[PDB]
């Protein structure tokens, strides 16, 4: 199972655990799974911006950015809205390094 | 009574008058009579508020009432665009029942 | 402005962006030609007077 | 970008469009008054010489 | 209040209309009576203190 | 703009120029 | 001026800025210096 978990792709909801997120219980009546799979997506409509790329190593940032964009959808009043990923100012490099820097001491 | 209030709420959420007419489009009879950045016409409320929003720069995008109402109008437009609810009825009409 | 009152076309910048979002690049690359097109043309501005 | 992007209203008929658009600028009648100014300009330069 | 989406004032009736505040007020007034202290009971965390009204 | 949303969702050179 | 104070990937901007900051105040770019009042080096 250790050799398994080194390699397979984890589901989106499960990758909250590296960053201690959790789905709130207010979202239990509503669907979330289709919104995560289809309505918070990366690589926006304007194309690449080079603050949008993530390396093939450490691709868990996609799944946490899913939670991030869906929280940004659900906090707004009105309908749920399709959201695409604008600039991140550090790159996937700097985001991965800062995430690893916090995960040094939990 | 309640049914009046819920009916007014339905008419508020469903009717911004985007209602479709069959005519040749004319430069006078446009919904965007005077767009308030540059005074053009675009014949539809969705393109009109897209015109109002696009002249604003995209780093200065703050949610407000008009920003909510654009998504409301787009949502209701696609819902009325769906055909099964284009042609539907809840109750009889003395001919279908007969 | 007398021509803007008359002319039937309406310049919409969304056509060039919605057709340049179709490109297929490999993302393991620093050089972005489609994003160079978009950031160079800047369709999102008004005022084609 | 204005050459690369431009569209019409979605179902238009041109004679109706121009027959609405050209009507107020021909309801205007400023163009006839400039010809009298042209008269008196030519008469003034001739009587000056 | 003002609903931002529906763009109208809600017709939730005001506080002057509701039955239970009126019944609450009148039962507290009739249970107090000539007493200067007006609450029917007092809630300490262990047990409650009552009011010495014969009714 | 907030008000408008409520109703929406419910010299020789200058003298030569003027001449 | 502020927007102009604000293309390529983030590692490449870090390399460019480190290169320019290295060659920034080196005495190969600077111009218009002063006499020294030598009074040595006869
Ligand atoms: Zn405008
Ligand atoms: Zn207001």
């Amino acid at each position: 199972l250790a050799g398994k978990i080194m390699l397979q792709d984890v589901n989106t909801v499960q990758l909250a655990r590296v960053v201690n997120l959790a789905v709130p219980d207010t979202w239990m009546s509503l669907d979330f799974d289709t919104m995560f799979k289809h309505h918070v997506k990366l690589l926006p409509k304007d194309g690449r911006h080079l603050n949008t790329d993530i390396p093939p190593r450490m691709g868990w940032l996609r799944a946490i950015l899913r939670f991030l964009g869906a929280g940004m959808a659900m906090t707004a009043t009105g309908v749920a809205v399709d959201i695409y990923l604008e600039d991140i100012h550090g790159g996937g490099r700097s985001l991965g390094q800062r995430f690893m820097t916090w995960m040094r001491q939990e | 009574p309640m049914s009046t209030r819920i009916a007014e709420a339905t008419s508020a959420i469903v009717s911004k008058h985007p209602a479709r007419v069959g005519l040749p489009p004319t430069a006078s009879s446009g919904h965007g009579y005077q767009c308030h950045v540059c005074s053009a016409v675009l014949f539809s409320p969705l393109d009109l508020d897209a015109h109002v929003a696009s002249h604003g720069l995209h780093g200065n995008m703050t949610l407000t009432s008009s920003e909510i109402q654009r998504h409301i109008t787009e949502f209701i437009s696609s819902w009325q665009n769906h055909p099964i609810v284009q042609v539907s009825a809840d109750v009889e009409n003395r001919k279908t029942a007969q | 402005v007398l021509l803007q009152r008359i002319s039937p076309l309406q310049i919409d910048p969304t056509i060039i962006s919605n057709t340049m979002s179709t490109v297929s690049e490999s993302t393991t690359q620093t050089l972005s030609p489609a994003s160079s097109i978009l950031g160079k043309l800047r369709p999102s501005n008004s005022d084609f007077s | 970008v204005a050459l690369l992007s431009g569209k019409y209203p979605p179902d238009l008929v041109t004679n109706v469009w121009y027959a609405d658009a050209i009507y107020p600028m021909y309801a205007d009648t400023e163009v006839f008054s400039n010809l009298q100014r042209d008269v008196i300009t030519c008469e003034a330069v001739q009587t000056l010489v | 209040l003002y609903d931002p989406v529906l763009q109208k004032y809600d017709e939730i009736p005001g506080l002057s209309h509701n039955c239970p505040l009126w019944c609450f007020r009148e039962i507290c007034r009739h249970i107090s009576g000539p007493l200067p202290d007006r609450a029917p009971y007092l809630y300490l965390s262990a047990g409650v203190f009552w009011l010495m009204s014969p009714r």
